[PDB]
């Protein structure tokens, strides 16, 4: 079974973090060296990892039943979550560093009620599978998140999607989250598909694969014969390389900057042209 | 673990003083403001006194000016000196911390076990 | 070679709101053709009607409202042509019922549900324009929460099989995307069932799912055939459970046996058999 | 195209009658409630009449008894008799009517030209 990409633009694709599409091509900030997402993690034989659904109708969603006090969660279809084996249900949205805005609807009644969510009081515990109602009545809903805003807590602290929230733990390990995604070194730096995210700022989504990807990895189940696969992002009306890039089997893109990637264009395609080995060096963008 | 060890309270008479201290310890990537809470039996947890890395102070209006509230950053440790105390001030003290575990994830707010402050009339 | 993604059903999207696929289901009696302006794609991988590749622009609108008209733009802000298409990309396509559209802002806090009555001549997506019903001034992205009864007809029942009439006295005049018929010889369109959130039984119906659309215009497989013929098959046994035909338009149908295609599980995988003629006549369910 | 033609109106002393007609004509599936909406100076549209495709009757409270709705299903024509005019029936008259353009469409609402009926004084 070969490996391959899809052969869409990327600019017609999704976040995998939440249902936007994506309208860049980034790299972190100097100070941000890891990433731990929950959601958009599947390797590149199709294995999802965390709390990443296969469609995007699943993903940053929440569904549960409010007694007035706390939300307690079940999955999306409705049945029961088992805790410790992740971090929260499926598709629980995993942006940190802001306050969610969930819109929550019904099925059977009317109308739609705005969840303001704090990810940082001691009630948060989507690993246990409960988080505080905040003032959501009694009943049963199936939520989405909106928007967001700055946190909370700490007090005037800027919003910053680079993080996860915590799943409420005093320990790491407690909540089984998918492990850190780290730069290569050597010139390679992680490779973030962007999405502008509703509220009041310039809030930018980082995700380290589309959503569109991720539902072709996990469908065409492909055997990783390498270590790595070279891809070329190619521009559909020219067919011209614009860049060498690596794939990685956990599932993450990387390449050298020369700028670089942010001036890249989001009209192009990624091909898959080789597996090659985790020492492959790159020419620069 | 994240663990919070709280010293200090107890009773006192009418227009004494209490000084309560709470350090913070585990292993964690970064830690935000440290605070005290109180809670009586039949109401609800309120703030009393919160610091910031920095030290910036915020206070509740029924404590300003008797409450102090201070922190050894090197220490990671909040300290509360109550002054002219009165028996609405009895309740448990709790302290609060928002710690980072890691550097990929957010912060959480954090509690102790609670000191009992009991003021006598 | 032709494809479906080897994913199964209760995993996937539908494809005329970001809601999971839960259940397979024919037409009552009633309903002849469909027109579904979403969800459509040929078997070679061509969008068809206001069908976009990815879940994230799947019943959305964009557009800048001055208090009494909401003037529509594409969901990246480039223009809406007319006579290109009967609506922007993804413009929700659920007639028989009234809209309740979340919107929000880029730069602002705060969601707003805008109340949308298709029948009024206000309501005219195919020339850019529709009713701001008191949305106040600004622009918005909105995507569909809930639906209710239509409002007109007075006591009209939700009707999903039903696209809403796009602003025209002439059906050519919107340019739509041609109607969707049974073959016959007892064959019936099979349609891929969501639960749509509002005060009612609400069973919204798509052709295919979303995740098959941008399958199908990733891979842009040559149509080599006049009918596909199918196997829905259990992917934990291997089982055949049952005989499906996949027309070149992009709508798959069958053969019922009361125990019929509605009685199928949701677990299942289509998987391509062979190529056949329009003729072949399948075995019932 | 889907187009409604109204017909009568005019110019009438108080306490006369006028009568009124819509036609409906152009390539359509079906048609269900048809009606009579008037607009007065200084005032918005307000529904005056309506009546469905069974033959079941809503007046407004200003017209009951007076005015009377019929329609002819085999001709796709409502019409709208007016008796004991008063100046406050002073309007432009409009014909609506809600069409569906096919098997596969929504209905829609379509109105007629306008019909202006100036009651004397």
């Amino acid at each position: 079974r070969p490996f391959t990409l899809p052969n869409l633009p990327l600019s017609s694709l999704s976040n995998s973090r939440a249902p936007l599409p994506i309208s860049s091509i980034g790299i972190s900030p100097d100070n941000v060296q890891s990433v731990q997402f929950q959601n958009g993690r599947c390797t590149l034989d199709g294995r999802l990892v965390g709390t990443t659904p296969v469609s995007l109708s699943h993903v940053a969603k929440i569904r549960g039943t409010s007694n007035g006090t706390v939300i307690n969660l079940t999955e999306l279809d409705g049945t029961p979550f088992h805790p410790f084996e992740g971090p929260a249900p499926i598709g629980f949205p995993d942006l940190g560093g802001c306050d969610w805005h969930i819109n929550m609807t019904q099925f059977g009644h009317s109308s739609q009620t705005q969840y303001d969510v704090d990810t940082t009081p001691d009630t948060f515990v989507p690993h246990l599978g409960s988080i505080q109602a905040n003032g959501i009545g009694s009943g049963n809903y199936v939520g989405v998140l909106s928007w967001i805003s700055p946190p909370s807590h700490p007090s005037g602290s800027q919003v910053d999607l680079w993080k996860i929230p915590n799943y409420g733990s005093s320990i790491t390990e407690a909540t089984h989250l998918a492990p850190s995604v780290y730069p290569p070194g050597f010139g390679e730096v992680l490779v973030f598909f962007m999405s502008k995210m509703p509220g009041p700022g310039a809030y930018n989504l980082p995700c380290l694969l589309p959503q569109e990807y991720i539902s072709h990895l996990a469908s065409e189940q492909a055997p990783t014969v390498g270590e790595a696969a070279l891809l070329h992002y190619v521009d559909p009306d020219t067919g011209r390389n614009l860049g060498e890039f690596k794939a990685y089997p956990d599932g993450f893109l990387t390449c050298v900057p020369n700028s670089g990637p942010q001036q890249l264009p989001i009209n192009g395609v990624f091909v898959f042209v080789s597996w090659v080995s985790r020492f492959y060096q790159l020419k620069p963008v | 673990q994240v663990q919070l060890q709280e010293s200090g309270g107890g009773l006192v008479q009418a227009g004494g003083s209490l000084r309560l201290s709470c350090a913070a310890s585990g292993r964690m990537f970064s830690i935000n403001s440290m605070g005290w809470y109180r809670q009586a039996p039949g109401k609800e947890r309120e703030l009393v006194a919160t610091i910031s890395e920095a030290g910036t102070t915020t206070y509740a209006d029924s404590v300003r000016g008797r409450f102090t509230i201070a922190r050894d950053n090197a220490k990671n440790t909040v300290y509360l000196q109550m002054n002219s105390l009165n028996p609405e001030d009895t309740a448990v003290y709790y302290c609060n911390a928002y710690i980072q575990l890691d550097s990929t994830i957010w912060f959480r707010a954090y509690w102790g076990q609670g000191t009992q402050v009991t003021v006598s009339s």
